[PDB]
RNA sequence: GGAAGUCGGAAUCCGCUAAGGACUGUGUAACAACUCACCUGCCGAAUGUACUAGCCCUGAAAAUGGAUGGCGCUCAAGCGU
RNA sequence: UAGAACAAUGUAGAUAA
RNA sequence: UGGUACGGACAGGGGAAUCUGCGAGAUUCCCACUGUCCCUAUCUACUAUCUAGCGAAACCACAGCCAAGGGAACGGGCUUGGCAAAAUCAGCGGGGAAAGAA
RNA sequence: GGGAUAACUGGCUUGUGGCGGCCAAGCGUAGCGACGUCGCUUUUUGGAUGCGGCUCUUCCUAUCAUACCGAAGCAGAAUUCGGUAAGCGUUGGAUUGUUCACCCACUAAUAGGGAACGUGAGCUGGACCGUCGUGAGACAGGUUAGUCCCUACUGAUGAACUCGUCGCAAUGGUAAUUCAGCUUAGUACGAGAGGAACCGCUGAUUCAGAUAAUUGGUUUUUGCGGUUGUCCGACCGGGCAGUGCCGCGAAGCUACCAUCUGCUGGAUAAUGGCUGAACGCCUCUAAGUCAGAAUCCAUGCCAG
């Protein structure tokens, strides 16, 4: 049942850097506690996330950040918050609020927050789906300062208690590319309805989609979008190779360039690693289905997919950071997820529909100086994308050998591959998948996982198209890499001569040819036989530029204003009195009742008095005196 | 088919009075519409017309 | 293995023949003058789009069954050029799409 | 449900009615269809399987099945039957001497207040030398009719019940010219006729009965007809070892310990079948043979027992004897004390 | 080929579909979810169920983190509901649990922790090469 | 499947009829006539051979 | 590549004639072979192409079981005078 | 208003079990 | 005044069980929330066949079995057809109620 | 503001477009004109939608499956189209306000509709006046329409034939369905890959009718045993707590939570034939006749 039952985990990674129409730390003038509690952090000096955005948080200005997982873009929002709010607040009603997708998220939010304000007395509480909703109650009688909270239980708990919001003056969404993706739209903008508008907003991710800039567009007060320099310029010491492959050589062509185009060792290897190879796929399903056959083949490979377990990404990012794998296979979305350090080889098995996800995914690589390889295999129908990506870096294209020498890393150069191995290779995966049951099944899979995604995936343009005919009309497809060598040139043309001068034959007359079938098809034939600078640089205006509805927790559909009273039945069960309203001062008999338990919170929670002792059972005496004692606990 | 074993439902002959109005009406009408058509005749019409005449089999042609 | 599987293809008589057939016999075919307009238009509309999918399943099944040439191992490639002129062999699928791109359209319309 | 049982209606009659004889040829030799009998319960065999292709051949299957207590039925008339354009119509019927007290009772509504005067001129007409009448209703039926049948009562007398009213039937004459089956007839009267003669071991017959009433519309009492019902068994009632095998040296009889719950104990010939029967213990059943041949291997097997239940029906029952119980249990304060 | 078994005789299902189940093979799952039974007839809003020897669709609950949250053919070795083999014994299990078993019935781990149900280990011969206690 | 009323499992089910359950149900029918065949034999006007009367309507009365 | 009347394009003649197409189909890898067109011998007397006019079948049908008023009617108890 | 039959039901709304 | 190294503790219970001779005793299984559904549990209200006695009301032209036809989306009484046998009891899920039209 | 109109479909509906030219039988003595063909739509490289949704009865066939046929490069396997057929069965996920399409899953398959202007039975989710503005309207200003019986179904009784016993059978109802495994057989067939069917045998799904040996479950048996509050002066023995609670618990009853049983003749539709005229060839049809579908009619079965 479950394949595909709702859709493939990894969707897309829709990116628009045209929402740019949006418009040491002592040296910064931080306080002093924040300064030693940084200095004991051991951020020696801020990433260019936080120079570029801390100063502007305290400038107090709407941001949108475009930052890589990792980046510090965490601490970037904690630390003008905690020089903000700098006390905690006697009157009543917090000001802090933090909007995160996942839990494990929220929970990294907090451990940054508490390590950052170690010593300053903000109260900060972390509302996240899971807890107590009682729990909760009791956190917002505590009456935090901080609020770090998932949206979902964030409308929960804002139903059940009519909350009053109006004292919040700070308000973040930490990976609102996640919380889109994962649907949180509509809820996120009643809590935007709900927050005053007189507040300053924070917005921190590593992808803008149309939908994410749309919200910004209509929830920040003149957002000044930022962003790095990595995020343009592919780094010149980037070297990059395209292989025209067939859908039946495709395996064998990603094995080609890890074994003859890579020398990537076999086995275990004995902080990444001289080699380090990622590979970018489509789906999850690709993900599986390569990650095995590479397994298979003998090659130590971590794989990272959409909808992965958390404790399971965790470890495959940790053995391919250590360096225990050494080739990482991810889709998109995975790979924006995990901080990916930095590599030295990357391989795109399918090619991106976007230019700039190809700019991001090529990007994760040739770092600081250090020179990276890109292998990209491109099939006939993303040649228009491979074509429209030519057009969005500015490159020439250079198609089999036309030059020479072509420059890999500022040329654009496809070619194919050495025929021998290359069939020694698919030869090889046509015998696993001839003998191994469950990689025939996954193959399978990933063929309708192509099927519906080629389906979904979004259209080139004309002109890419036109020139893609054009391209695989002209002679520069179907010839050798440059790579290879001027002597293969030599030895592929001793042959390709007559080899090409076959392909391309135009046959005379059909079998058919050689009735009233034979009639139409010479009328076929008959029918569609072939058919038989000046301009002044100075001043030449040229043509191209230069009841609401909203999901529960259990899942079932809820309407969004549901105050199921829990709460007031709450106040009821522990007999307590009216809450404080906002601005008074907080109640310490109640901060005592419910403050928190002793630290390490345990889930294992069931005290149950064992059943009455049996006279004919062996431990009757000791049955009865537990019994005894669990009644005396009551 | 398996008309002889299984019957279907028969189609009543039993003319209804509504039936037999609305058909004597349409009559008048088509007499009516042609008798107007008659009456334009954007046609030619001679005098003469074609005579067959004697039949080859007569004894007496 | 072999492409012993692809499905046969009909003329255009039994190809017109079998689709105006699956529209009259899979449907309801009896509305009557004195229901609503709304009940009209919804069963001639049910009509017209049924009419459409059937085309359109039919060569949909033509256009993704019969191999693609640019996919194939190169003797495959070649022999099928020499056996069946590639180039007519695309011609013809491309006169499919083409036609199912403007039945469709036209269902659209009407 | 099935419209085919629907109107669903309480069984017009307690006895339950064949309503279809086998039909018959003259190639055939001369026997009886049908037979009477008791439902005492039902216990748990064992049965060295030889069904071929099965899963469970050559291995021992554990199966329930039903006793019905067989007394002897006695004949006490001859039924002669004849074809008309409205169907078959009973052209006579002949009587013979001594009538039953039971069968009279049958006849009888309120035996005890009645002079019991019933079939007291039938007996004069045989004995007073009206053998030629007697004689005349014979041959009447030997040239006129065409199918027979024979009266047959059975032995509440001997069934351990509290009723004292007999059950009488016709069962038909299969198998022979009619002037064969009724000299067949003749010669069986005032004779009894057994179960272990109107069948035999490994014969898949026919079971008719009234269902269990479920009332404190009408649920239960409806007539069935249940077909193919293989008999696993006959015993004989006086064999003093009718539930032991080959496989077990056991003395028993087919009565389990301390009896039939709400039955008692069979004494008589008893039918051992596999599987449900409709009716209640102590309801009449009507057993009769197949209408057809018959077309499964089922039909064609030969039934090997191992050995049959005897434990207690009246709880958790353990002992197949009382003397494999004092075996097992020893003595006690009652046995010394009495002893 | 579906993979409903072929012989297997009539026995008491207790496992519906949605059911919590123990994993018996060292794959590394811990626990099954039964989701859908093969061979099931759909009724009026009558819940599949299977019982021992039957192959179900099931997903892991916990174990393993790389193989959680997957979906995998089962065939079920232990059935704590009780039911009948035809030599007239009514015998139950202590828990409910089977192994993972690709589509042809070739099982992935390498051995059974507990006993293995004989029907399992007639109609699945890989279980019963896989098995050490048949019961 | 084929129906219980099919033409070819009919028969089917006649051959079977004719070639082995006729000869058992007649052997066992001949025991069990013997059997009860055992157990059996264990002037016309005054002697009842001139077969005569014994002690709504079809026609209309007259 | 092979194409002999018959995978294809264009012309499509003459002789012998009773008559026979540079061939109407089957068939061969090509032949071959059969067959049609046309002609002769036997048979023996009316045929055979297209239209018209009556009656009849078809020319479209759903959904409770029923209607020339019903039974029923066939050299009629139907149709025409 | 009192006897007999079987007499512990069902629906609906609330209720932290 | 706050950090730095060293030493110790933390990152635990409750219930059910299994195996060896109470035993450092060894081994196995279960503890989450949800504005979600259902079920079980408590409270509240209405819930009732016959018999002795007493004993209304609404409603009521007369009636009350079906199918086709009865031009006026009209049938209950008419045509022609199916048919059709007293008097009751219980269950009741069908009919005997509906438009007015821009 | 006045006037007409005031509902409306009712042998209605369904599969094959319109325009123009050519051609064209008739008619007609230029005009009308079917089928085809040519030109446009239309080609030389593979989201729409803006009242819906459940349980049960019955009917239609415009048939998804199961049954039987005809045709197809139909080798086998899997199929495609078409014909007879309504006996028997006939879904679920994802998304959307909803629906379909597409896609995803089992399954033999998971077809489409009717219950007649109220679309089977049950259930669920406004217009008139008045005041004040006229380049648009406002008024907590007033007024007003909103209609327990009869019969049907079906048991269970019942007077008249003297009561009773054993029967016949007019008429009415009707029942079985699908899949799998073994053998055939790794055989026919096939270069290979692969890969059947008939006979025979054994099971399983659903439906239907019974049944309680066994195995579970239910206790007003208040049967036995244990236990809380209070009371009989204490023990025994007990009462009250609208059956105090708990363990076991027969009998009854139950449960595809248990077990058993479900049957055979004739006439046919499509279609395949035999003999043989029409029509000196020929022809399954004209006279005569053979076979053949889960079809039809009956038996088996229920009622009488």
């Amino acid at each position: 049942m479950p394949k595909r039952a709702v859709s493939p985990a990894p969707s897309e990674n829709e990116v628009d850097i045209a929402g740019s129409l949006f418009a040491g730390f002592q040296a910064m003038g931080l306080d002093a506690n924040l300064l030693r509690a940084i200095a004991r952090k051991g951020f020696s000096v801020p990433t260019p996330i936080q120079r570029k955005t801390i100063p502007l948080i305290l400038e107090r200005r709407d941001v949108v950040g475009m930052a890589r997982t990792g980046s510090g873009k965490t601490a970037a929002f904690v630390i003008p918050m905690i020089e903000r709010l700098k006390a905690h607040s006697a009157r009543f009603g917090a000001r802090a609020l933090v909007l995160s997708p996942s839990r494990e998220l929220a929970l990294q939010t907090l451990k940054v927050v508490k390590e950052l304000g170690k010593g300053t007395d903000l109260k900060t509480v972390l509302l996240v789906g899971g807890d107590s909703l009682e729990e909760q109650f009791g956190l917002m009688a505590t009456n935090p300062d901080i609020i770090i909270a998932t949206p979902g239980r964030f409308l929960h708990l804002k139903v059940e208690m009519s909350l009053d919001l109006s004292s919040i003056k700070y308000v973040v969404f930490d990976e609102a590319d996640r919380l889109f993706e994962m649907g949180f739209a509509a809820q996120l903008t009643e809590i935007l309805h709900a927050l005053p508008p007189s507040r300053q907003t924070l917005l921190f991710s590593a992808t803008l989609p149309s939908s994410l800039v749309e919200f910004t567009r209509a929830g920040l007060q003149d957002p000044v979008l930022v962003r790095l320099d990595a995020e343009t310029k592919v780094s010149p010491d980037l070297e990059s190779a395209f292989f025209s492959v067939k859908s039946g050589e495709k395996e064998g062509a990603l094995l080609h360039i890890l074994y003859d185009i890579i020398k990537m060792p076999l086995g275990d290897p004995p902080k990444p690693t001289e080699h380090s190879t990622i590979i970018f796929t489509a789906t999850k399903h690709h993900v599986e289905y390569i990650s095995n056959l590479l397994r298979l083949a003998g090659f130590s490979v971590s794989y990272v997919y959409g909808s992965l377990d958390q404790t399971a990404r965790k470890i495959q990012v940790d053995n391919f950071r250590r360096g225990r794998t050494n080739i990482l296979v991810v889709t998109d979305v995975a790979a924006r997820g995990i901080d990916i350090p930095v590599l030295a080889n990357v391989i795109n098995y399918d090619f991106p529909p976007q230019p700039k996800i190809f700019v991001h995914r090529v990007g994760r690589t040739a770092r600081a100086g250090q020179r990276g390889w890109a292998y990209a295999l491109v099939r006939e129908s993303d040649l228009p994308y491979l074509l429209d990506l030519q057009l969005f870096l500015g490159r020439r294209l250079v198609l089999g050998r036309e030059e020479k020498d072509p420059s890999f890393a500022r040329d654009i150069v496809v070619g194919s591959l050495k025929r021998v191995e290359l069939e020694n290779n698919v030869e090889w995966v046509n015998k696993v998948l001839h003998e191994n049951e469950d990689i025939g099944a996954l193959k399978r899979v990933t063929a309708k996982a192509e099927k519906l995604y080629m389906k979904t995936r979004n259209p080139a343009s004309s002109q890419s198209a036109k020139r893609a005919r054009e391209v695989i009309v002209s002679k520069g497809w179907g010839q050798l890499h440059a790579i290879f060598g001027e002597e293969a040139a030599n030895e592929e043309q001793v042959r390709d001569n007559l080899l090409s001068k076959i392909t391309g034959y135009k046959p005379q007359e059909t079998i058919f040819e050689i009735n009233k079938a034979a009639e139409a098809v010479r009328s076929f034939r008959q029918r569609i036989g072939p058919r038989k600078s000046f301009a002044d640089p100075e001043v030449y205006m040229s043509y191209t530029p230069r009841v609401k509805m909203i999901r529960g927790e259990s899942g079932v559909k809820i309407a969004a204003s549901f105050k199921s009273g829990r709460f007031e039945k709450w106040r009821q069960q522990h007999r307590l009195g009216r809450l404080p309203q906002v601005g008074e001062m907080e109640k310490a008999n109640l901060v005592r009742n419910f403050s928190l338990p002793s630290g390490p919170r345990f889930k294992h929670k069931q005290m149950k008095a064992p059943k009455e002792a049996d006279k004919w059972r062996d431990d009757y005496e000791v049955r009865k005196k537990r019994v005894a004692e669990a009644k005396e606990k009551r | 088919a398996g008309t002889i074993n299984k019957p279907k439902k028969p189609t009543s002959k039993r003319k209804t009075t509504r039936l037999r109005a609305k058909i004597s009406k349409r009559a008048a009408e088509k007499k009516r519409k042609e008798r107007k058509l008659a009456r334009k005749n954007p046609e030619w019409r001679s005098k003469l017309k074609k005579d067959p005449g004697i039949p080859n089999l007569f004894p007496y042609k | 293995t072999g492409w012993k599987d692809i499905p046969p293809v009909p003329t255009a008589q039994e190809f017109i023949d079998i689709v105006l057939s699956r529209t009259q016999r899979r449907l309801p075919t009896q509305i009557r003058p004195g229901f609503k307009i709304s009940r009209i238009r919804a069963f001639y509309t049910r009509k017209v789009k049924f009419t459409q999918e059937t085309c359109s399943e039919k060569f949909g099944a033509i256009i993704s069954s019969f191999p693609v040439l640019s996919d194939q191992h190169p003797f495959h490639r070649d022999l099928m050029n020499i056996l069946y002129d590639a180039d007519h062999f695309k011609v013809a699928l491309g006169q499919i799409s083409t036609a199912k791109n403007l039945i469709e359209t036209i269902s659209r319309d009407y | 449900g099935s419209l085919a049982f629907l109107p669903r209606k309480r069984a017009a009659r307690h006895r339950g009615r064949v309503k279809s004889f086998p039909k018959d040829d003259p190639k055939k030799p001369v026997h009886l269809t049908a037979a009477m009998g008791y439902k005492a319960g039902m216990t748990t065999i064992v049965r060295d399987l030889d069904r071929p292709g099965a899963k469970a051949h050559k291995k021992e299957v554990v199966e329930a099945v039903t006793i019905i207590d067989c007394p002897p039925m006695v004949v006490v008339g001859l039924v002669g039957y004849i074809e008309t354009p409205r169907g078959l119509r009973s052209l006579t019927t002949v009587w013979a001497e001594h009538l039953s007290d039971e069968v009279k009772r049958r006849f009888y509504k309120n035996w005890y207040k009645s002079k019991k005067k019933a079939f007291t001129k039938y007996a004069k007409k045989y004995a007073e030398n009206n053998g030629a009448s007697i004689t005349r209703e014979l041959e009447r039926i030997k040239k006129y009719c065409t199918v027979v049948r024979v009266l047959a009562h059975t032995q509440i007398r001997k069934t351990p019940l509290k009723q004292k009213k007999a059950h009488l039937m016709e069962i038909q004459i299969n198998g022979g010219s009619v002037a064969d089956k009724v000299e067949f007839g003749r010669s069986l009267f005032e004779k009894p006729v057994t179960i272990d003669t109107i069948f035999e071991k490994d014969e898949m017959i026919d079971v008719i009965a009234v269902t269990k009433g479920h009332g404190f519309g009408q649920m239960g009492y409806h007539h069935r007809t249940s077909v193919n019902h293989k008999i696993y068994r006959i015993g004989k009632g006086d064999d003093e070892a009718n539930a032991s095998t080959e496989t077990d040296l056991t003395k028993k009889k087919i009565t389990p310990m301390g009896g039939f719950v709400r039955y008692g104990e069979v004494n008589n010939d008893y039918v051992m079948i596999k599987g449900s029967v409709p009716g209640v213990k102590k309801r009449i059943m009507t057993l009769r043979k197949s209408l057809f041949t018959h077309t499964s291997r089922k039909a064609l097997e030969k039934v090997e027992l191992k050995w049959i239940d005897t434990s207690s029906e009246f709880g958790h029952g353990a002992f197949q004897t009382a003397a494999e119980k004092k075996q097992f249990m020893g003595t006690l304060k009652k046995d010394l004390q009495t002893s | 080929k579906r993979g409903a078994p072929g012989g297997k005789l009539k026995m008491t299902l207790g496992l519906p579909v949605g059911a919590i189940m123990n994993c018996a093979d060292n794959s590394g799952a811990r626990n099954l979810y039964i989701i859908a039974v093969k061979g099931a007839g759909a009724r009026l809003n009558r819940l599949p169920a299977g019982g021992v020897g039957d192959m179900v669709m099931a997903t892991v609950k916990k174990g393993k983190p790389e193989l959680r949250k997957k979906v995998h053919p089962a065939v079920i070795v232990r059935q704590a509901k009780p039911w009948k083999r035809f030599d007239g014994v009514f015998l139950y299990f202590e828990d409910n649990a089977g192994v993972i078993v690709n589509p042809k019935g070739e099982m992935k781990g390498s051995a059974i922790t507990g006993p293995v149900g004989k029907e399992a280990a007639e109609l699945w011969p890989r279980i019963a090469s896989n098995a050490g206690v048949v019961m | 499947a084929k129906s219980a009323r099919a033409s070819r499992i009919k028969e089917n089910h006649q051959r079977f009829k004719k070639n082995i359950a006729g000869p058992v149900e007649a052997a066992r029918l001949e025991r069990l006539s013997a059997k009860l065949m055992a157990i059996a034999q264990a002037s016309g006007v005054k002697s009842g051979k001139s077969i005569g009367r014994k002690d709504s309507s079809i026609v209309f009365p007259m």
